[PDB]
RNA sequence: GCGGUGGAAACUACCAAGCUGGAGUACGGUAGGGGCAGAGGGAAUUUCCGGUGGAGCGGUGAAAUGCGUAGAGAUCGGAAAGAACACCAACGGCGAAAGCACUCUGCUGGGCCGACACUGACACUGAGAGACGAAAGCUAGGGGAGCGAAUGGGAUUAGAUACCCCAGUAGUCCUAGCCGUAAACGAUGGAUACUAGGCGCUGUGCGUAUCGACCCGUGCAGUGUUGUAGCUAACGCGUUAAGUAUCCC
């Protein structure tokens, strides 16, 4: 389906088991293992971001701009 | 066979006190299949195994305020498939009631060793 | 896997000191071509190839042990020098010999991979990938 | 040799009143040799049936 | 050494396209005291209310303080409260570390394994910076059985601001925060590659054994004990290196 290995398709995974790890990490605060885990995840995407806007300026700026990412830190 | 589409697979056993008639163990029995069934239970299957001597003496408190000491023991037990989200009523609807005196419920896994 | 080259002889500095005369290497341009000197020099006893899965295997035989395992008078060192954290290049004049030349300085340069003694014959200086014993 | 062929619970009395000590303690799994993964099963059984009073924690 | 010009193109660098074995994604499995939350459980202890009973209990190297005829301890029957989870438990399990174990359910973090299903170097490390981080400690509100700094009595002693005994407050517990230190120890930064074995365990996979439990041999992933090469000032370390090399702190 699609790719599923394809960069776009990743990013998007990642971007949507975080905002779906948010609920649960405003329902329980005190919960820091899976935090933790967040943290490692959202590095991830945020890794394959950054060689994305390497390899394809056009796939990245359209990539983030359709999955609401967050503009990147270099600028 | 069993298969539930999307639902969690149960198991869960009643004590109830061993001084209850059919009839009383009988609407019991369908107040709580009601319970289960509008809580998106599909698959109720019910039996029953009553009055067993227990390990030891149990007490349960009513809402007549009586103490009630223990010696036998009413076992209900109920392979159900419901939703993981619907299961958190029904242990304290159990709790609730005092003809229920002891109530413990678990979740099966497959066997494999 | 950092570094290629420096593990290649690595293998073989190792499988050496264990006593052991077949090596598996993993292939590649220089390894090859270095394998290849290794043999003109006369260092290692036999080289070849064998392919699996896509990958390349140079399969090295070595120089049988010295008059039995036990009392070894001989040894065959291997030394990195150009590497990835410092590139040494020397020009002609400064070309490496190694024991008076006894043993080997292997060199990259314009035209290819040699020996120090190619490169004193055609008067080129390069980088120096390692020293042999 | 000895072995588990039916599906462990906490309601098979039988089976885990085998494992059981007279004083109703649990017996370790160098005993009973039993892989870990049952030893564990069992003892999480041992536990729940106790609490359902299906087996006593300490005796009359 | 710097500057101009003419050549070479292996290696670093650049440019264009490729490739999976590195790194990931999906898919299917499976073990687990991972974590947070919510239910439930029983011993034991302490106190209180009774019945019995009627001189000592308790404690120490030996004593005494203490508790007791206003009925102690002992024993049976009641309630109530808090904290900790016997056996399993193991030179076993998960965790980044700190740590995590009566039971259960729910929300969720990782791991590992087998298949080409996919992308195609997306890697490793990390100055600054951020998060977590035993116990003691602190702010605010609760809670207060046991234990117990401080404190007091009793001893012992030349003395005893100690060790022992009798009491006993903070604190230990919960909620919301601060503090950021420990022999926070494997006294061993991380990643990768490569170099005998023997005996063990945990997870899975394969073939065999039966056609389901073993069983065997094996493939991985981790974990434990002896030990060869090699290393080391010795002790020792030894595929989980303190070995042979490369990179970063
Ligand atoms: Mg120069
Ligand atoms: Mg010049
Ligand atoms: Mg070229
Ligand atoms: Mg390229
Ligand atoms: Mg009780
Ligand atoms: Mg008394
Ligand atoms: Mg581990
Ligand atoms: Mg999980
Ligand atoms: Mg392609
Ligand atoms: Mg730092
Ligand atoms: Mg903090
Ligand atoms: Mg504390
Ligand atoms: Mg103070
Ligand atoms: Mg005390
Ligand atoms: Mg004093
Ligand atoms: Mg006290
Ligand atoms: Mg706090
Ligand atoms: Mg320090
Ligand atoms: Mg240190
Ligand atoms: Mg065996
Ligand atoms: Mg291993
Ligand atoms: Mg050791
Ligand atoms: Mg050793
Ligand atoms: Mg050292």
């Amino acid at each position: 389906e699609e790719n599923k290995g394809s960069v776009e398709f990743q990013v998007f995974c990642f971007t949507n088991k975080i905002r779906r790890l948010t609920l649960h990490l405003e329902l329980h605060k005190k919960d820091y293992s899976s935090q933790r885990g967040l943290r490692k995840t959202l590095g991830k995407r945020q890794r394959l971001l950054a060689y994305l806007l390497k390899i394809n300026g056009v796939r990245y700026k359209e990539l983030i701009s359709k999955l609401n990412i967050r503009e990147l830190k270099t600028r | 066979p069993q298969c539930p589409p999307g639902l969690r697979q149960y198991e869960t056993m009643a004590v109830l006190r061993p001084d209850m008639t059919e009839d009383e163990r009988l609407t019991l029995t369908q107040k709580y299949e009601e319970l289960l069934v509008a809580g998106g239970a599909m698959y109720v299957e019910v039996f029953n195994r009553g009055v067993i001597p227990l390990a030891y003496s149990i007490k349960r408190k009513n809402k007549a305020g009586e103490t009630n000491n223990y010696l036998d023991g009413i076992y209900l037990l109920f392979t159900y498939f419901t939703k993981p989200e619907s299961i958190s009523p029904l242990e304290a609807a159990l709790v609730t009631d005092d003809d229920v005196i002891r109530s413990s419920s678990f979740k099966i896994r497959k066997r494999k060793y | 896997g950092k570094d290629t080259i420096a593990d290649i002889i690595t293998c073989i500095r190792n499988a050496d000191m264990n006593r052991k005369g077949t090596v598996r290497i993993v292939s590649t341009n220089i390894t090859e071509n270095i394998v290849k000197i290794l043999l003109r020099e006369g260092f290692i006893e036999n080289a070849r190839k064998h392919q699996e899965r896509n990958k390349y295997f140079l399969v090295l035989t070595l120089r049988h042990r010295r008059n039995k395992k036990g009392p070894y008078l001989n040894t065959f060192h291997l030394k990195r020098v150009s590497r990835p954290g410092l590139r040494i290049y020397s020009n002609y004049q400064r070309i490496p010999r190694i024991l008076g030349g006894m043993g080997i300085a292997i060199l990259s340069t314009s035209r290819g991979i040699m020996t120090d003694r190619e490169a004193r014959l055609e008067g080129i200086g390069g980088e120096i990938l390692c020293y042999i014993w | 040799p000895i072995q588990s062929g039916d599906r462990i619970d906490y309601r098979n009395m039988s089976l885990i009143s085998r494992f059981i000590s007279e004083q109703g303690k649990i017996l370790s799994r160098r005993v009973n040799r039993l892989t870990l993964k049952q030893q564990r099963l069992i003892t999480s059984a041992i536990k729940q049936a106790r609490i359902l009073s299906l087996l006593p924690f300490l005796n009359n």
